[PDB]
């Protein structure tokens, strides 16, 4: 069973540079003069769309500025110029000797300038709150770049328990990051306390950004 | 144009069985190739079994083999994958994909369904409980105004979630699902113009098949 692997696992280019990613076959792909050997693009929440055949084959509907050499056991795809909408999991497969098989893919991402977050606050809702349930919920959106640090806190308390984060992948129109984090106590706990804070640190600035939602009004 | 849809994705318990279906139509069903491929949560591809034009030849992968079976009916267009005795490695994503049509060898696969999500596992379907998020009674209006939409306590995976039924596409971010307690949970935002809310309406619609679940939120000012 052929075994390929990719390199490298990742990989960051400006928009406008080029990109180039491999592939290593355990043994040939070959027969008939032809590489069996295909590249496949998978956006997040899509499913994979080719890219290039048998090495060097442009898919009809897809940019020149895709394009495939190799032979033998060692292939690569070249991306030139790298656009935003480039964003994606590229993923190689032979299909000389069933099973097919895919490498592990490459991720590949853009490099842009710094960009804040815009934060947001939200306060439970009362039809959770009528469930016995309080989350109060605080997006970090289009931010660059993705390493970003959120904390809690309760009338200046911090808070670690009940707290569950999540983060996109990065966006093909302005390539940037979002992330969304969301505390959860009881109606109960919640009622007790007045003011609730997200406070967002991030490289663009050396003070945290603080939103803050206080029961008081 | 051509199409691949899938069906037939459910939550199956363990040791259990499940017929997934792709219906085609846009090109001649029987002149191409076809093929299974699962996509993990770790998101690995996994090619899983292929049929001949025919219907005469199929193979399958390893991990498969001796427990699921693929088959076609070229009268009705129609891709199918019986699956049985199933684990837990067999969660994932379901793709029917068709092979390219062409001569002097194997062939590449040029067109995907969207794909039909199979979870297997001995827990149970739990509804989404959804609620809006507005914006803070204290809080400022600069420009743009960003609402919002938490989605919690659901098994198993996927909803899928719109805003305004699809005519507000940009400025939308859904965040993946979060697992926590055996219960996933996930959150939606979405940014509009201050002056467009709330005098025109902003609802997230919110849908998870696999407990037939439908619940449309109207995002309404405190």
């Amino acid at each position: 069973d052929i075994v390929l692997t990719q390199s490298p696992a990742s990989l960051a280019v400006s928009l406008g540079q080029r990109a180039t990613i491999s592939c290593r076959a355990s043994e040939s792909v070959d027969n008939y003069g032809n590489s069996f050997m295909h590249w496949y693009q998978q956006k997040p929440g899509q499913p994979p769309k080719l890219l290039i055949y048998r090495a060097s084959n442009l898919e009809s509907g897809i940019p020149v500025r895709f394009s495939g050499s190799g032979s033998r056991t060692d292939f690569t795809l070249t991306i030139n110029p790298v656009e935003a909408d480039d964003v994606a999991t590229y993923y190689c497969q032979q299909s000389n000797e069933d099973p097919r098989t895919f490498g592990g893919g490459t991720k590949l991402e853009i490099k842009r300038a710094d960009a804040a977050p815009t934060v947001s606050i939200f306060p439970p809702s009362s039809e959770q709150l009528t469930s016995g349930g309080a989350s109060v919920v605080c997006f970090l959106n289009n931010f660059y770049p993705k390493d970003i640090n959120v904390k809690w806190k309760i009338d200046g308390s911090e808070r670690q328990n009940g707290v569950l984060n999540s983060w996109t992948d990065q966006d093909s129109k302005d390539s940037t990051y979002s992330m969304s984090s969301t505390l959860t106590l009881t109606k109960d706990e919640y009622e007790r306390h007045n003011s609730y804070t997200c406070e967002a640190t991030h490289k663009t600035s050396t003070s945290p950004i603080v939103k803050s939602f206080n029961r008081n009004e | 144009e051509v199409k691949l849809v899938e069906s037939g994705g459910d939550l199956v318990k363990p040791g259990g069985s499940l017929k997934l279906s792709c219906a085609a139509s846009g090109f001649s069903f029987s002149s191409h190739g076809m093929s299974w491929v699962r996509q993990t949560p770790d998101k690995r591809l996994e090619w899983v079994a292929l049929i001949s034009r025919g219907g005469s030849y199929t193979y399958y992968s390893d991990s498969v083999k001796g427990r699921f079976t693929i088959s076609r009916d070229n009268a009705k267009n129609t891709l199918y994958l019986q699956m049985s005795g199933l684990r837990s490695e067999d969660t994932a994503i379901y793709y029917c994909t068709r092979h390219k049509g062409l001569r002097r060898g194997t062939n590449a696969m040029d067109y995907w369904g969207q794909g039909t999500s199979v979870t297997v596992s001995a827990a149970k379907t739990t509804p989404p409980s959804v609620y809006p998020l507005a914006p803070g009674s204290a809080a400022q209006t600069n420009s743009m105004v960003t609402l919002g939409c938490l989605v919690k306590g659901y098994f198993p995976e996927p909803v899928t979630v719109t805003w305004n039924s699809g005519s507000l596409s940009s400025g939308v971010h859904t965040f993946p699902a979060v697992l926590q307690s055996d219960l996933y949970t996930l959150s939606s935002s979405v940014t509009v113009p201050s002056s467009t809310w709330p005098s025109e309406t902003v609802t997230c619609n919110v849908a998870h098949p696999a407990s037939s679940t439908k619940v449309d939120k109207k995002i309404v000012p405190r």
